[PDB]
Parts: structure tokens; C-alpha cells; sequence
């Protein structure tokens, strides 16, 4: 029983401990910045044991990263398993895909869940314990009674469900955030194996802040066209290589003055890697890093090749990358302002409008803070789940029948209470 | 009780003569509260759901408003606890429903976190939500938030 | 007090050119295209520092024989095989070169690590010079908008 | 400008009907009614 009180200290304190892991990674990488080759060795313009300060801090860091995967497993794993059990129960009761439709070889995210319906603790974290008999009553008359009832279904160590628990571990290991935290801990351990690994925990300013996410979200939602623009740059630079190999390969002398044992680009791969390593990153095209036309036969064709290189790579394509970033900023801000418009011009639930609730002096604020006020529907749903089914009033048992029926008439469509009467 | 300015003095004598006079001059805090407060609060809440439902349903009447300003110190205390929604209650007019918001459910909703999950949800619905599936999104958010609260008030 | 210290020393008097910022109108409508969008601008510069640090962590640990600032190596050659000097080399040269760091470096000339070196350089060029400096410039332009 | 076009189309498909060209506050005095109006009443494919 003391384990559980110790264990509601991890889950209570996940966020602060996660931020503390990030600060400890800052301090360790800062201390790591005073390296030197001599084999690697650390000097000390500090207090007496700053190599044992790293020996303290790396151990404290691996302790804390394990400490927060414990905290995550006891804080945000019940919600993942609640969403998964919720979706499996609401796909049996109203679609019956394991009873009627049999999910395909595609979507293993659903076909893995075949190993939890057969289990005997299926609605653990879902507060709707009657899923078994409700499926038996809905389908067990046409699709056979005993078939559905058979499809559904140290001494303390042999009292837990093994199949359900293996299903739980299967859902957890396929989660994104838990896989990330396991990665974080294994890089802490490999940081004990080698102190230079510890720098890859600087990756957690991305997946750990707020405004850093609102800056990286100006790339990461506009990413398919960014990747495709880089790929199109590769193809355009390839076609320039196809020209430059086949008419121009006597201008490529990397070597000094030609008396030296001269290197050229008259292979195909080396000319192409020359273009994508030099011609794109030169700023002035490729007529920067090349022998120049000095009255040769191909001088004008060479000038046209170079200037169209400069436009169609350096001006236009790099402007497409930069304009794509800037438009990602614009679209993100347009979303964040559309939300404010649809929360200050319509109601959420009754969906009326704003000129109707303002014939009252100062009235739409009262309408979305007392009449409907979204939190009170949340509190009412918490109320109906919490009571017993016998103890409902008339309205609560009606609304409760609708909610177990999952049909959703009873929220106001376009008909607030003021509109009803006069 | 005289220092705390709340009570008129005859009622201070009433709360003195009420309690226990437990064998010297003593009285329990908790075993005088639990026997003059649980039941009291319960009845008060139910009565508030009655007076409020009369005032909200039958407005513009002098007599009920006179009686309600006669009875204000219960409706003030039970305003953080009663919530009122509007639904369509099978007579195809629109009824309103009263109920009892708890306390941990009230101080759990906004903590730093669920107050931010709510604006994440609102940002999801206006972005990609429809005419038809909107309220079924809102109840999926409701069930997830309720399970998060059922956790975070037992930690 | 800067006027008085301008009597103490006449060169101080130039810091009263700071009052075109806090003294005009259209100069404030131009500086307000930075100073209200400033937290993300600071954070983008800091993120640039962390990305350039992680490139330094790669370059120290596999690549430090390409750093010869000195002429031809016959000279008493300087390298970047300390950690701080390699990192200040990156934030002083590799960011401000325009063409990445494959500008101001010894080049791969058929070494073992030629392809790993080319990948290191081109991802340096994208993830600093194209993308992060485009984030700064797009953040300014969106502040105007 | 390209993104502004692609969003103007979404506005004129979620604020007016296509054929009768009415508006949206009229078909929403019915509970949940403009979706039925552009999926059963007119619903562009049925003219096709
Ligand atoms: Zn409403
Ligand atoms: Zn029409």
C-alpha cells in the first residue's frame, strides 16, 4: 500500500519532473562544451570536482528520465487505454465489425484489438461494464446466442488476466509519446555508455515547449510541399547536369592552373554531386565556381546556361521555400483568428447568432455563461454517469436513454430557451 | 462566533444552546457540523433548485421576487453548485434541467491543464468539424475530460 | 545623464540617436513590425544556437581534421578540436557565410568521409541558412501583416 | 492568393446553397437543417 502512495507522486509530478530532465540535460551539455582533444579530456575553471559533477549529473539524469517514464505510465496511459476501449466498445455496439464486418488486413490498429474482446476484463477503464450483455442482446438473436456468448466469453500472480495485459502492453508500445520517452531513457543510458550521446536530449525543446512549437508549426504542417520542393530542386539540378555533362565538361577544372594533375567533372555522378554541393550553395549560381567563358565558342550558350541556372534555382526555388514558410505563418494565424470569430459571433451549442441575444442589454455574454456555458454540459454528463440507473429523474433518465442510445437529438439545434417563449 | 461578525446575538445563544455542552464546556467541531450541516446542506440545495426553477420559469411576478429577495442567503451559497442546461425533453418544447455540480469537479476543470485542453478542442472543431458530427465530437471530448478528472482528483 | 557624460566625453553624445525610435511615428510603425513579434524572434535565434551546437557536436566527434585555418599546413597550423573554439567557429563563420560551412572549410577531396561530409554540409545549409533565416524573415513579414 | 481562392470556395459552399442561393439562417430554424437541404432537397448530383 506504500507503493501506491509513492506512485501517486510520479503521476502527480510528471510535468515538473519532465522539465527538470530538460534543465539537467542543458547543464550536462553545457559542461560537455568544455572538451578538448589531447583521447578526450575536461579541464576545470570551476570548483574542485567538475568531472564528478558530470558523474553526479548523468546518473541523476538517467534516474529522472526513468522516473518520468514511470510518471507517464501512471498518468497518461489510463487515458490512452480509455480512448482505445471506448472506440472498441462503441464499434461493437453500433457497428459490430467483429460480429458483422471483420476488419481487413489493412488497419492493424483495429485488427490487434481482436485479442481483447475475448478477454475477461474488457471494460476496465471505461465505466460502461455492460458492453458484453449489450452486444449479446443486440446481435445474439440472429447471429446465434452461443457463438456470441463464446466469442465474448503465486496465486495472486495467477489471478491477473494475461491476454488483456499483453493487449495493454501492445497498445502502449505502439503509442507515439511513450515510444519517445523510451527513446529518451535509452539515450540517457547510452549517455552513460558515452557522454557525447547526452547531447541529443537537446531535441526536447521541440517536443517540450509552447512557443517553440508555434514556431516549428510554421514548418511541420507545411512539410509535404517543402519536401517536394527540395525534390524538384534535385530534378532541376539533375537536368542541368545532363546539359553540363554533354556540352560543357571542359570548363570544370577544380585544380590550380592545369599544370597541376587536373581533376574534372566528366563522370556523371561526380558532376551531379558537384552541382548539388557547389552550384546550389554558392549564392551566385554556378558561374561563380567554374572556369569562365573567355571568348570561347560556347560563350553565349554558357552565359544563357548560367543565368537560367541562377534564376531557376537560386531566385525562384529558394524563394518558393521561403514563401512556403511565410505562408505557413499566415495560414496558422488565420486559423487562430477564425476560432475567435466563431466564438464571438455564434453560440457553440444552440448555434444561433449574435443579433438575437443582444436585444437584451449585454446578453450574449449571459447566454454563453449561464444559459448553455459548455462546462455545464460536461458537468451534467458527469452527473448522469455518476448516479445509479434507478435513481434518475424523468429528464435525467430520458437524456440517459438518449446517451446510451448515442443519437444526440437533445442538444438544442437552433432553438434556445428565449426563442421558445415570448 | 462573536468575533467573526456573522451572527446576530440571539442566534449566537441559539447555536450555543443547540450543540452539546459536552461535559465541561466542550463541543466537537466535526460532530456538531456533521449533525447540523450535512442534512441542512442537502435540503438547502434541493430547495434552491425549487426557488430558482420557479424564478427562472415564472418571471415578471412581484410576489415571487419579493419572496426570493426574502430568501437570498441560500441562493447565494448554492450558486457555485447548481448548473442548468437546456435540452429537448420529448414534449418537443425545450425544457431546462437542473442538477448538482460537485466540488472536486468544480475545482478540477480549470487547473492549468484542462483549461488548455478545452481551447485545443475548440480549435479542432472550428477547423475541421462539420454540421452533423459536431455534437458527437463534443461528447467524445466530454467523456475524455471526465475520465481525466476522475483520475486527477484521486491522485 | 548621457548628455552630461557627453560633456565628460564627446563620443557619448552619439547615443542620442536612440531617440528616433522613441520619438517618431512612422519609425515606430516600422519598429513595431519587430517589437511586438519579439518573443518568437528571440526563441528562433536561440533555436539556431542549439541547432548549430548539435552540428558542432557532430563536427567535433568525426570531422576535426578538416579544420585548418592556416595556410597549406606548412604554417604552424591552427585547428578547431577544442569544443568552445569549434562552436564559436560555427556561430561566427558557418552561419554568416551565406553558402553554409562547406565554404569556409577544407573540402572533401576523395576522403573516406566524403559522402558523410557532403550530407553534413547540405543539411547544414538547409537547416540553418535556408530554413532558419527564412523563419526570421517570415516572422518579420507576418508581423507587418 | 491561391490559398484565398481555395478558402473562398469553402465559404460559398458553407454559407449559401448552390442552386436556390438562399443563405444559412433560413435553413437552420429547423434543427440541423442546411445539411438536409443540400443533401436531400437540392443536392447537385440529383440535377445531374
Ligand atoms: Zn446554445
Ligand atoms: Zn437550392
Amino acid at each position: 500500500a506504500y507503493q501506491q502512495k509513492l506512485l501517486n507522486y510520479f503521476a502527480r509530478n510528471f510535468y515538473n519532473m519532465r522539465m527538470l530532465a530538460l534543465f539537467v540535460a542543458f547543464a550536462i551539455n553545457f559542461i560537455l562544451l568544455f572538451y578538448k582533444v589531447s583521447v578526450h579530456y575536461v579541464l576545470e575553471e570551476s570548483s574542485g570536482y567538475m568531472e564528478p559533477t558530470l558523474r553526479i549529473l548523468a546518473i541523476l539524469h538517467t534516474v529522472i528520465s526513468f522516473f518520468c517514464i514511470i510518471g507517464y505510465y501512471c498518468l497518461k496511459v489510463p487515458l490512452v487505454i480509455f480512448k482505445r476501449e471506448k472506440e472498441v466498445a462503441r464499434k461493437l455496439e453500433f457497428d459490430g465489425l467483429y460480429i458483422t464486418e471483420q476488419p481487413s488486413e489493412d488497419d492493424i490498429k483495429g485488427q490487434w484489438d481482436r485479442l481483447v474482446i475475448n478477454t475477461q476484463s474488457f471494460p476496465n477503464n471505461y465505466w460502461d461494464k455492460f458492453v458484453k450483455r449489450k452486444v449479446m442482446d443486440k446481435y445474439g438473436e440472429f447471429y446465434g446466442r452461443d457463438r456470441i456468448s463464446e466469442l465474448l466469453g503465486s496465486a495472486v500472480l495467477n489471478s491477473i488476466d494475461v491476454k488483456y495485459q499483453m493487449w495493454k502492453l501492445g497498445v502502449v508500445f505502439t503509442d507515439n509519446s511513450f515510444l519517445y520517452l523510451a527513446w529518451y531513457m535509452t539515450m540517457s543510458v547510452l549517455g552513460h555508455y558515452n557522454n557525447f550521446f547526452f547531447a541529443a536530449h537537446l531535441l526536447d525543446i521541440a517536443m517540450g515547449f509552447k512557443t517553440l512549437r508555434t514556431i516549428l508549426s510554421s514548418v511541420t504542417h507545411n512539410g509535404k510541399q517543402l519536401v517536394l520542393t527540395v525534390g524538384l530542386l534535385a530534378v532541376v539540378v539533375y537536368l542541368y547536369t545532363v546539359v553540363a555533362f554533354n556540352f560543357f565538361r571542359k570548363f570544370y577544372n577544380k585544380s590550380e592552373d592545369g599544370d597541376t594533375p587536373d581533376m574534372k567533372c566528366d563522370d556523371m555522378l561526380t558532376c551531379y554531386m558537384f552541382h548539388m554541393y557547389v552550384g546550389v550553395r554558392a549564392g551566385g549560381g554556378i558561374g561563380d565556381e567554374i572556369e569562365d567563358p573567355a571568348g570561347d565558342e560556347y560563350e553565349i550558350y554558357r552565359i544563357i546556361f548560367d543565368i537560367t541556372f541562377f534564376f531557376f534555382v537560386i531566385v525562384i526555388l529558394l524563394a518558393i521555400i521561403q514563401g512556403l514558410i511565410i505562408d505557413a505563418f499566415g495560414e496558422l494565424r488565420d486559423q487562430q483568428e477564425q476560432v475567435k470569430e466563431d466564438m464571438e459571433t455564434k453560440c457553440f451549442i444552440c448555434g444561433i447568432g449574435n443579433d438575437y441575444f443582444d436585444t437584451v442589454p449585454h446578453g450574449f455574454e449571459t447566454h454563453t455563461l449561464q444559459e448553455h456555458n459548455l462546462a455545464n454540459y460536461l458537468f451534467f454528463l458527469m452527473y448522469l454517469i455518476n448516479k445509479d440507473e434507478t435513481e434518475h429523474t424523468g429528464q435525467e433518465s430520458y437524456v440517459w436513454k438518449m446517451y446510451q442510445e448515442r443519437c444526440w437529438e437533445f442538444f438544442p439545434a437552433g432553438d434556445c430557451f428565449r426563442k421558445q417563449y415570448e | 462566533m462573536e468575533s467573526h461578525k456573522h451572527y446576530t446575538q440571539s442566534e449566537t445563544e441559539f447555536l450555543l444552546s443547540c450543540a452539546e455542552t459536552d461535559e465541561n464546556e466542550t463541543l466537537d467541531y466535526e460532530e456538531f457540523v456533521k449533525r447540523f450541516h450535512e442534512p441542512a446542506k442537502d435540503i438547502g440545495f434541493n430547495v434552491a433548485v425549487l426557488l430558482t426553477n420557479l424564478s427562472e420559469h415564472m418571471p415578471n411576478d412581484t410576489r415571487l421576487q419579493t419572496f426570493l429577495e426574502l430568501a437570498e442567503s441560500v441562493l447565494n451559497y448554492f450558486q457555485p453548485f447548481l448548473g442548468r442546461i437546456e435540452i429537448m425533453g420529448s414534449a418537443k418544447r425545450i425544457e431546462r434541467v437542473y442538477f448538482e455540480i460537485s466540488e472536486s469537479s468544480r475545482t478540477q476543470w480549470e487547473k492549468p491543464q484542462v483549461k488548455e485542453s478545452k481551447r485545443q478542442f475548440i480549435f479542432d472543431v472550428v477547423n475541421e468539424g462539420g454540421e452533423k458530427e459536431k455534437m458527437e465530437l463534443f461528447v467524445n471530448f466530454c467523456e475524455d475530460t471526465i475520465f481525466e478528472m476522475q483520475l486527477a482528483a484521486q491522485i
